[PDB]
């Protein structure tokens, strides 16, 4: 069982600022995480693969960044259907695990 | 345009059988990737419990390998968990997927809230 | 690395992928290592397995290229990890579709830092001149490689070769080594296997083949394919090709010593000479 | 006792002293009474002596 420490569980902010979240790991994973945008009454859907490629069909300000055991997506030019719970997917070994996932507002 | 539709009643009482079976639209099962089924709770924590493959082989969940089975039909293009064992804690929300594994978790479904209850 | 070949590491095939990043002292590769899933090889690949088994790991790190009108979800049926994958750190480009072109295309990559990097790209060469215009389309092909020390000009040599897991194409690794503050520009209109991720030594290792299993207990020195050799003895029969702080080969199977004294049974001559005999009478010195 | 048909190789280089342009001097040996023949369309830095 490798486990997903996503911090914090909560933050929020304004329309345009950027926000740095972290996915930590507790083992070595070396690209394998995927990471996943839960609307609030909507399924979980897709947006970074290997840590790095966009999915296509996403608009292009989604950068997510980081490797190794920390990890970190970075969202400037924040908009108001981005209200989500950002969750995070190990993928090196068996099990697979999810994380706890966290909370952006608009404030 | 892949869509996956699931199918199954929602009432289940603690040590009966529940089925959940999910049906695909347009596209194979033998065509080489895995099959995930995704649990969702109350308060939107999440695990995974197991797949099948294009080639017939299963792996689950190590904590509940002793109550799952999954297998899959082709003239139906369908795959089937029924899950024994259950208890009123596990009320959650079973998606079905065309996972893809090491390249993430592709497809999803709507997915279909069903209630475990006394 | 096991069933990882040493040279997949900066390209990860589907068995490299918990090794994509490592950190040794000690490398270990195997028989069985297969450097490759899609059927290929490297080119000057000996200078390239001589780098890495003293590098002490490798420390990718990302080139920054994006790309565009374009797709790069290249995969293969040979190179499996849950579905249809491809290489970690490569991007097998292709066109956009089948049959229109393939645009052409330049990046470039400056190294800013203190180390000198790794750079390894790849040309595929396709089984035909059927499946290079499916691929990446009509016309010649062309890859120009260089930097302030170095420039080739690659090509690609498509035609029929005998199967090798499957499929009759292959793909060529050539690799370079930028110095700080260099550039690498790749053009290129094709059959380019484009690299992701650079990657930066970082340290002191050695490297040994082998075929036997590890054992962190005993604490050993001079490795061979058939284990570890251990003692102070400067001389070895066990292999000739032993490396690390071995001792050295030899021929012959047996050399010695002594204590002391030539026996006698009961260059002055003293050892029986006048006195000519021996003792059990006194039984501490000689 | 030699032959090779070179062929340049364009494309953008980083610039050393100003240029993005290379020269490759090649060079074989002649034996006495032997000769090279050179033919070339272009791309090529002749000699004098």
């Amino acid at each position: 069982d490798i486990q997903m420490n996503q911090s914090p569980s909560s933050l929020s902010a304004s329309l345009g600022d950027t926000i740095t979240i972290t996915c930590h790991a507790s083992q070595n994973i070396n690209v394998w995480l995927s990471w996943y945008q839960q609307k609030p009454g909507n399924i979980p859907k897709l947006l970074i693969y290997k840590a790095f490629d966009l999915h296509t069909g996403v608009p292009s300000r989604f950068s997510g960044s980081g490797s190794g055991t920390g990890f970190t997506l970075t969202i400037s030019s924040l908009q108001p259907e981005d209200i989500a719970t950002y969750y995070c997917q190990q993928g090196q070994t068996y099990p697979f695990t999810f994380g706890g996932g966290t909370k952006l507002e608009i404030k | 345009m892949v869509q996956l539709q699931e199918s199954g009643p929602g009432l289940v009482k603690p040590s009966q059988s529940l089925s959940l079976t999910c049906t695909v639209t347009g596209y194979s099962i033998t065509s080489d990737y895995t099959w995930n089924w995704i649990r969702q709770f109350p308060g939107n924590k999440l695990e995974w419990m197991g797949y099948i493959t294009y080639s017939d082989t299963t792996s689950y969940n190590p904590s509940l390998k002793s109550r799952i089975s999954i297998t899959r039909d082709t003239s139906k293009n369908q795959f089937f968990l029924q899950l024994n064992s259950v208890t009123t804690e596990d009320t959650a929300t079973y998606y079905c997927a065309r996972s893809d594994g090491w390249y993430g978790f592709a497809y999803w479904g709507q997915g279909t809230l069903v209630t475990v209850s006394a | 690395l096991g069933q990882c070949g040493l040279l997949g590491t900066i390209t990860g095939p589907p068995q490299c992928d918990q090794f994509l990043e490592f950190s040794a002292d000690l490398i270990i590769e195997r028989r069985e290592g297969s450097d490759v899933c899609y059927p290929g090889k490297f080119v000057n690949e000996e200078a390239l397995r001589q780098i890495l088994r003293e590098s002490g790991g490798i420390d990718k790190e990302s080139m920054g290229f994006t790309y565009n009108g374009i797709r790069t979800n290249g995969v293969t049926s040979a190179c499996r990890r849950s579905g249809s994958s491809f290489y970690a750190e490569m991007k097998w480009l292709l066109s956009n579709t089948d049959n229109a072109a393939f645009p052409q295309m330049t990046k470039s990559y400056k190294n800013t830092r203190e180390s000198p990097a790794i750079i390894v790209w790849g040309i595929h060469h396709s089984v035909s001149t059927a499946e290079q215009t499916k691929l990446y389309g009509s016309g010649n092909k062309l890859v120009t490689v260089g930097s302030s020390n170095y420039q080739q000009s690659f090509v690609p040599s498509p035609g029929a070769r005998p199967q090798v897991n499957g499929l009759s194409g292959r793909i060529d690794f050539h690799w370079l080594i930028l110095n700080p503050n260099d550039t690498v520009t790749f053009s290129f209109n094709g059959a380019f296997i484009a690299p992701d991720r650079a990657s930066f030594l970082r340290g002191k290792s050695m490297g040994i083949q082998s075929g036997v299993q590890v054992d962190a207990n005993c604490e050993g020195d001079c490795y061979h394919s058939g284990g570890t050799i251990i003692s102070n003895l400067p001389f070895q029969n066990i292999d000739s090709r032993a490396v690390g702080k071995c001792p050295r080969y030899v021929k012959q199977r047996s050399l010695l010593l002594a204590t002391g004294m030539k026996n006698v049974p009961e260059l002055f001559g003293a050892i029986a000479g006048f006195i000519e005999n021996g003792w059990e009478g006194l039984i501490d010195g000689w």
